């Protein structure tokens, strides 16, 4: 019971946290949105793209 | 020569003139836009 008890709780702890973070992580995503990326940029749409 | 006449030249020979007389000085206008083409993107990024 207790230790079922103990686990359970810092379970609920790290929900918390991880969720923020993985929020957080699609956020950042959103802020900023990369060109220079070498796989994004084909560049005059399809010819170029692989 | 009358005033009138005269009137006619100013504006269909001077005034053209004194405009196509103030020069671009390109190179150092295309300094100019290629400066400003970075200023409106920097901070973001290429196309378009």
């Amino acid at each position: 019971e207790e230790t079922e008890r103990i686990v359970a709780n810092h379970i609920r702890e790290r929900e918390g946290k991880t969720k923020d973070q993985v929020l957080l992580l699609i956020d950042i995503q959103v802020s900023y949105i990369n060109t220079n990326h070498e796989d994004f940029i084909g560049f005059a749409n399809a010819q170029q793209r692989s | 020569l009358s005033g009138g006449a005269s009137i006619n030249r100013i504006f269909h020979e001077r005034f053209p003139f004194e405009i196509v007389k103030m020069e671009f000085n390109e190179k150092e206008l295309r300094r100019e836009i290629s400066y400003a083409i970075k200023n409106i993107h920097g901070i973001r990024t290429g196309l378009f």
